[PDB]
Order: C-alpha cells, then sequence, then structure tokens
C-alpha cells in the first residue's frame, strides 16, 4: 500500500 | 502523552468507545455519559500502564493497584475492562515475564495453520489463555515472509525491513521487548539516469511535484468525477494516470493554439492596416503630382487657379494626418506581436527525459503496492491511508527475523509439516499434513478449531495446494479471487568494502524504458556490514524470476559501475535474489487492493467459517474454521504488524468462542 | 471541489478522451494538425506584410508640405470671399476645410460668413449644387 513509498 | 497518548498507541480515540468495545460493554455506551468517560480513563490508564512496562505482565490487582477515587470504587468495572484489554491483545501480548506462572491444566485444542508472525501471535494468546496450541509449518523455519539472510557478519532481509513509524503501531512494543537494534531512514534519495549521470535539482524537484500532483489528480477523478467504471469493467490507478497525462497533454496542445490564434488575429489586422496605409501613400503621391502641376502655373493667375492650389494642399495635408495617425497604430500593433511572440506556452508537457525520470516514480508507487498500477483499484487501492502510523521509517539492522524466532520462543512448532487438507466438522476438524522432506510420511491432527494463517497466493492456487472439506464457501472463494496478491524481489550484494555515500541510506536508478522501471530502480544501505539491497518491482519483478542469479546480479553491477566508476565497484563476495512469487510457501510478496475489489473484501477474509449440522436438524454449530494473516485486516494491509493484529484478534475471538466471554455481564 | 494546481480535468474532457479506445490519440491528433495548419497560416501572412512593408518603405518624406503658420484675420478681401464660395461648392458644411483652404480665418468666422453673406452669395444655392455630388 502506501505506506511503504519512498521519498515521501 | 498520558492517558490520552497510550489510546493513541493503541490505535484507540481517547474520548470515544469504540464499535468492539461497544459489543462488549453494552450497558455503558447506552448509558449516562458520566458512566462512559469512567470507563474510558479506566481503559485509557490501564494501557497507560502496560506500555509504560511491557516487559512485565499487568495483571487486575496491579491494576487496581494503581487507581485513584472514583475510579477504583467500582472493582468489577474495573475487572471487566483489565478482561477484555487482556482478551483482545491490547495488553499483555507479545513477550513479557509471566507474574502467575500458566495454568495447570489446558483447556480446547487449537492447530494453527503457519508459523508467520500472524501464526505466531495468535499462538503466543491462546497459550497465555491456557488452550492447546499447535502450529504446522511447511518451512524449515518460523517467520514465513519475515526472511532474513545470514552469513559471517552479513544480515540482510529478504521480506520484511521497514517498520512503518512507531506512533500507535505494536511493534513499537514488540521492539521493547526484543532486543531489536532501529535504526532511522534518511528520506534523501538520489536519482540516477541511465548513462549513470545524477538527476539535476531542477529536474528531480520539478517531477516529484508533478508525480505527486498526477497522483492527486487520479484521487480528484475518482471521488470528485467519479470516474470509476470503463466498458463495465472497473478503472485501474495506471488507467487514471494515463487519462491524466493525455488530460495535460492536450491541455499543452490547447495552451499553443489559442496562442498561435492570437498572433494571427493580430496579424491579420496588421495586414489589413498596410492594405490601408499602401493605398492612401498611392493617392498622396498622386495628389502631391496635383497639387505640383497646381504650383507651377506662375502668377498671377484667377481665383480658381488660386483655389485649386490652396485646395490641393488642404486635401495633402488632410491625407498626410491619415497616414500619420494610420503610422502610430502600426507602432503599436508592431510592438503587440513582439510581445505575445516573447512569451510562448510550454512547449512540451514532459520530455522523453522527463518522462522516464517520471516512471521511477511510478516504479516507487509499483514497489509500495507490489503490482503494475495497472491492476490496482483506482478507488480503494489507498483505502488504508487513514490508518498510517506517525513518526519517521525505521529498519531492523540486526535483522527482522529476530523477532518471529523470539515469538516462537516456549511453542509448539512442527516445522517441515505442508499442510494437505482441512476438514471441519460439527464435532470437531482434523487437518492432514505431510513431511516436507519424505512426502509419503502423513499425519493427522484432530482438534476444535483450526487457525488458518495461509497467504493470499497460496489460498489462490489454481490447482489447489490445499483442499478445504467441505469446499469454502461462494462468498470465500469469490473474494480470494477478486483479492490482489503481488510481488516484489530483493537483490543482496555483500562487499568488502563502502563505495557510496555513507550517510544516503537509498539511491534511485531510471530505467531505459516504460517497461523496464521496476528494474533494479532502487538500492538500500541500512545495514553496519557494507551492503547493498536492489529492488525489482512493477511488471520486471514477475519477469526477472526466470532469469538466473547470475544475470541479475551482472546487471546490478553494471548499473552500480556506472554511478560510481568502474574500478570503485568491486566483485560482491556473497549475493542472494529472492523468488515470492515461485516460493510455494508464498505464491508472491503481500496484497494489494486489485480492481474490482475493495477493502471489503479483506473483511471477508478474515470471516470465520461454520460447518453444517452432523445430524439434520440439529442446532447451529460452533464456528470452526477462523482465518489470520495480513490479508485479513483491512486497517493494516501487507505488513507486518497488520499480520499481528489479525492474529491477536483471532485468538481473541477463538478464545471468546471456546473459552466463553465472563466479561460480557 | 477541485482539481491540484498546474492540473486540468474538466468532466468534459475525460468523457472526450475515455470515449473509445484510440480516441485519446484521435484528439491529439487534430490538436497536432491544428497547429500546423495554424503555424504555416502564420509564415502565410507573416511573409505577405513583409512585402507590403517594402512597399511602404520610405514613407510620405518627398509628399509632406511645409509648415505654414499664419496670423488670423477679421477682415474678408474679395479674394478671400471668392475662395470661400468654391470651398463651399467643394465642400459643403465642413467648416474646418474651408478654414484651412483660405488660411486666415477661424471656424466661427467661416460660420459667421454663412449667415452674413447667405443672401449675396446664394449659398442656398450653392450648398445644394454640392449636395447633388
Ligand atoms: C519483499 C517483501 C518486503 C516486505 N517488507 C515489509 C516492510 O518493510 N514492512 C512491513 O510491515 N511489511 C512488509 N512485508 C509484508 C510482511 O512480510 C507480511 O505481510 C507478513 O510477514 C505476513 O505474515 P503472515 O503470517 O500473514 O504470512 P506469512 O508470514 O507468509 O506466514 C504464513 C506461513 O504459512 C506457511 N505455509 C504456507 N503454506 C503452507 C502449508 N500448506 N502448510 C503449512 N504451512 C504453510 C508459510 O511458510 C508461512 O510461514 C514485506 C513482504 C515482502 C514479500
Amino acid at each position: 500500500p502506501r505506506g511503504f513509498l519512498v521519498k515521501r | 502523552s498520558g492517558v490520552e497518548g497510550a489510546a493513541f498507541q493503541s490505535r484507540l480515540p481517547h474520548d470515544r468507545m469504540t464499535s468492539q468495545e461497544a459489543a462488549c460493554f453494552p450497558d455503558i455506551i447506552s448509558g449516562p455519559q458520566q458512566t462512559q468517560k469512567v470507563f474510558l480513563f479506566i481503559r485509557n490508564r490501564t494501557l497507560q500502564l502496560w506500555l509504560d512496562n511491557p516487559k512485565i505482565q499487568l495483571t487486575f490487582e496491579a491494576t487496581l493497584q494503581q487507581l485513584e477515587a472514583p475510579y477504583n470504587s467500582d472493582t468489577v468495572l474495573v475487572h471487566r475492562v483489565h478482561s477484555y484489554l487482556e482478551r483482545h491483545g491490547l495488553i499483555n501480548f507479545g513477550i513479557y515475564k509471566r507474574i502467575k506462572p500458566l495454568p495447570t491444566k489446558k483447556t480446547g485444542k487449537v492447530i494453527i495453520i503457519g508459523s508467520g508472525v500472524s501464526g505466531l501471535a495468535a499462538a503466543r494468546q491462546l497459550q497465555s489463555f491456557g488452550m492447546d496450541v499447535t502450529l504446522l509449518e511447511a518451512r524449515d523455519r518460523v517467520g514465513g515472509r519475515v526472511a532474513t539472510f545470514r552469513k559471517g557478519n552479513y544480515v540482510a532481509d529478504l521480506g520484511a525491513m521497514v517498520v512503518t513509524g512507531l506512533g500507535g503501531n505494536p511493534m513499537a512494543v514488540v521492539s521493547k521487548q526484543v532486543n531489536m537494534e532501529l535504526a532511522k531512514i534518511k528520506q534523501k534519495c538520489p536519482l540516477y539516469e541511465a548513462n549513470g549521470q545524477a538527476v539535476p535539482k531542477e529536474k528531480d524537484e520539478m517531477v516529484e511535484q508533478e508525480f505527486n500532483r498526477l497522483l492527486e489528480a487520479t484521487s480528484y477523478l475518482s471521488h470528485q468525477l467519479d470516474f470509476n467504471v470503463l466498458n463495465n469493467k472497473p478503472v485501474s490507478l495506471g488507467q487514471a494516470l494515463e487519462v491524466v497525462i493525455q488530460l495535460q497533454e492536450k491541455h499543452v496542445k490547447d495552451e499553443q493554439i489559442e496562442h498561435w490564434k492570437k498572433i494571427v488575429k493580430t496579424q491579420e489586422e496588421l495586414k489589413e492596416l498596410l492594405n490601408k496605409m499602401v493605398n492612401l501613400k498611392e493617392k498622396i503621391k498622386e495628389l502631391h503630382q496635383q497639387y505640383k502641376e497646381a504650383s507651377e502655373v506662375k502668377p498671377p493667375r484667377d481665383i480658381t487657379a488660386e483655389f485649386l492650389v490652396k485646395s490641393k494642399h488642404r486635401d495633402l495635408t488632410a491625407l498626410c494626418k491619415e497616414y500619420d495617425e494610420l503610422a502610430e497604430t502600426q507602432g503599436k500593433l508592431e510592438e503587440k506581436l513582439q510581445e505575445l511572440e516573447a512569451n510562448p506556452p510550454s512547449d512540451v508537457y514532459l520530455s522523453s527525459r522527463d518522462r522516464q525520470i517520471l516512471d521511477w516514480h511510478f516504479a516507487n508507487l509499483e514497489f509500495a503496492n507490489a503490482t503494475p498500477l495497472s491492476t490496482l483499484s483506482l478507488k480503494h487501492w489507498d483505502q488504508d491511508d487513514d490508518f498510517e502510523f506517525t513518526g519517521s521509517h525505521l529498519t531492523v539492522r540486526n535483522g527482522y527475523s529476530c523477532v518471529p524466532v523470539a515469538l516462537a520462543e516456549g511453542l509448539d512448532i512442527k516445522l517441515n509439516t505442508a499442510v494437505r487438507q482441512v476438514r471441519y466438522t460439527a464435532s470437531g476438524c482434523e487437518v492432514i499434513a505431510v513431511n516436507t522432506r519424505s512426502t509419503s510420511q502423513t499425519f493427522i491432527y484432530k482438534c476444535d478449531a483450526v487457525l488458518c494463517t495461509l497467504p493470499l497466493g497460496v489460498l489462490k492456487q489454481q490447482p489447489p495446494a490445499v483442499q478445504f472439506v467441505p469446499p469454502l464457501p461462494e462468498w470465500k472463494t469469490s473474494a480470494v479471487q477478486r483479492m490482489g496478491f503481488g510481488n516484489l524481489n530483493k537483490v543482496v550484494l555483500c562487499f568488502d568494502r563502502v563505495f557510496w555515500d555513507p550517510s544516503v541510506n537509498l539511491f534511485g536508478h531510471v530505467g531505459s524504458t516504460t517497461a523496464s522501471r521496476g528494474e533494479l530502480f532502487l538500492f538500500w544501505n541500512l545495514y553496519k556490514a557494507p551492503i547493498l539491497l536492489a529492488l525489482v518491482a512493477g511488471e520486471a519483478a514477475g519477469i526477472m524470476e526466470n532469469i538466473s542469479d547470475d544475470v541479475i546480479v551482472g546487471r546490478c553491477l553494471a548499473i552500480l559501475k556506472g554511478i560510481f566508476g568502474s574500478s570503485a565497484v568491486p566483485q560482491p563476495k556473497e549475493t542472494v535474489v529472492s523468488r515470492w512469487r515461485a516460493d510455494p510457501w508464498a505464491r508472491g510478496s503481500y496484497s494489494y487492493v486489485a480492481a474490482g475489489s475493495s477493502g471489503n473484501d479483506y473483511d471477508l477474509m478474515a470471516q470465520p467459517i461454520t460447518p453444517g449440522p452432523s445430524i439434520p436438524g440439529a442446532p447451529q454449530p460452533i464456528p470452526r474454521l477462523f482465518f489470520a494473516g495480513e490479508h485479513t485486516i483491512r486497517n493494516y494491509p501487507a505488513t507486518v504488524h497488520g499480520a499481528l493484529l489479525s492474529g491477536l484478534r483471532e485468538a481473541g475471538r477463538i478464545a471468546d468462542q471456546f473459552l466463553g466471554a465472563m466479561y460480557t455481564l | 471541489r477541485k482539481p491540484p494546481k498546474g492540473m486540468f480535468l474538466s468532466q468534459e474532457d475525460v468523457e472526450a478522451v475515455s470515449a473509445n479506445a484510440t480516441a485519446a490519440t484521435t484528439v491529439l491528433r487534430q490538436l497536432d494538425m491544428e497547429l500546423v495548419s495554424v503555424k504555416r497560416q502564420i509564415q502565410n501572412i507573416k511573409q505577405t506584410n513583409s512585402a507590403l512593408k517594402e512597399k511602404l518603405d520610405g514613407g510620405i518624406e518627398p509628399y509632406r508640405l511645409p509648415e505654414v503658420i499664419q496670423k488670423c484675420n477679421a477682415r474678408w478681401t474679395t479674394e478671400e470671399q471668392l475662395l470661400a464660395v468654391q470651398a463651399i461648392r467643394k465642400y459643403g458644411r465642413d467648416f474646418q476645410a474651408i478654414s484651412d483652404v483660405i488660411g486666415n480665418k477661424s471656424v466661427v468666422q467661416v460660420k459667421n460668413f454663412f449667415v452674413n453673406y447667405r443672401r449675396r452669395f446664394n449659398i442656398d444655392e450653392v450648398l445644394q449644387e454640392w449636395e447633388a455630388e
């Protein structure tokens, strides 16, 4: 899901 | 901080009773506001106590000990609260020192399929409640999708790697109980294009911004514009992004068109003025000749001959006046055209170089969801956003497996035991399993209830790897088919020396095409030893599984050489490549919301199965088949803590079912 | 409520691009050809205007009449009276033109002349003769 996104 | 901080750290509103609490305490929530606030405080304060010291069991006695008036006046309410919190694993979960050594004799018998984190979590809880528990694991190790490679001093996680913040994360409790070396992740991630040249901060910022903006746009399409059905098929996130990009390209061309359309309107207005000016200069040239000839008639002349000279003099200066006013207008329009031509709108929306860097951002998203964006649900892919934790993301520096292993201590775990068939009836259950080494050596397990923690990829298998007798009901299997189970792979590179920026935790790599955007697009520097960790995501994840390790490590070195230097990148001492889709005990990496699915399917997954009666016309049976796991927790899917929480969830439900709920009076 | 900044998405535009399989590239082609059409149309009128500017080269310099600043007079010479009657025949009621032809009579004096000599110069007849043209 979204929570794994890098560079937030 | 305080009692309200504990409610937060336990994912509960401090000033409101939850749905689960309404069920167990219907007398309180339907009663007066005064009582509710007492309940809420009791609940919160107890949580605080447990959280302050999670390495020791919190008893009812220790709880009542530290309560003030008028909270400690009603000891049955305090007991009802403590028991509720204990049952649903909000207090006394994980690894803690037990004050009252475990009950002499067990009650009820539960077989748990899988010793992943979800399984282990439940197992501990059920044992804590005094049930007989045995876990059946097909692998030769615990942890399942929490895999950790170890060799010498090299430590790298092939599965779960990141703790997604501690604010409300149950893993924060776990980390206090287990020796977890939690290092923070620095958010800075420098990108490097195909050639090896770093992306300039100008580009980097504009593309990233464009990415986020494109995402928000899809969210807008979905909820505000209601763009969710296309040819009866549900719209994917991939589709939506394309549609948005196209509309951004359409607008770029729309802007150019009406800009040039402005120029031709002024250029054509100038054309008509020049025609007027040319026709006037022609008549001035002629009228001057006439006046000239009138003056050549030397005096003395009569009045008509005199009038002619005077007349043509007036007529000529009148036409000279007009041409001067028209040269004024020519000056105004001539610069107005140099105005509009000086500032042209955007040439393109995004260039070939741009679109490539944007594709890396899509790869990031394809990694985060473990799937091609063409598979994700537009409306729902991000349905769990509300429940994200607060605080910076961390990594387990000593390796994640330390957690499963620690949870596995003191538990009946049968390794190398592959469940083949689950049989459940009104009178009970039997689970048929085999030995993974000699597959003819058969086992039978009789139990009151089965907790299934099989991965969704496993449950998906066609033909089935596990047979259910009787078959799972239509509503369950439809959920299984609808739901999405993704794929994401890791390449572990172990070196003798650090040749990268030691203060940088992660750096990207931009692929050549859209097709290969996921291929080795991200690298992690997280561990003490010189280890680099490369991601393979998106469509690339699935195809890279059919390619040998040497070729993969080859392409890895190739990229790193381009970024750091051909002689700065040595040969790797040890290399590992994960293949989660091929792994028969995973059949993928973690779940996603597929297009056509929703968050509600996750609920369907967690719903237990109640068999039919043995004798027809006999009372409605007990529920026998229970489901935990990452794919069963709507608010926390695809995560360790999610699995953990689902395990706790089911243990609570099972205990309630078979040991009875004493706290609901 | 509203799209993000730098993002353009109307309900109408969505339906147009999602109408069918390649309705996306069809719309993008029309505008690509529209751009070429209008671009060569620019060079066409830019070429026309460039040629019309070379014909206007030099301006109207060889055709300018020097500044004749002269002081206004109250008295009507027989000469000036005769210029006037002819100016009426050619310009009708344009008192400004008539004033410029004579040179030393103000616009109001011209109007006065119309009233003063109306009978003696048959200015009625002279004006209706001008009307016939
Ligand atoms: C590459 C990758 C990276 C990840 N990174 C993160 C992260 O950074 N943060 C995070 O929070 N989460 C992460 N996750 C997700 C997390 O690892 C899982 O959600 C979690 O471990 C799932 O736990 P589970 O118990 O539900 O399933 P599992 O851990 O898979 O447990 C199921 C168990 O059942 C066993 N089994 C299967 N078939 C049979 C059978 N027939 N008989 C007996 N046993 C069987 C399996 O061997 C396994 O042990 C990641 C996952 C992957 C693949």
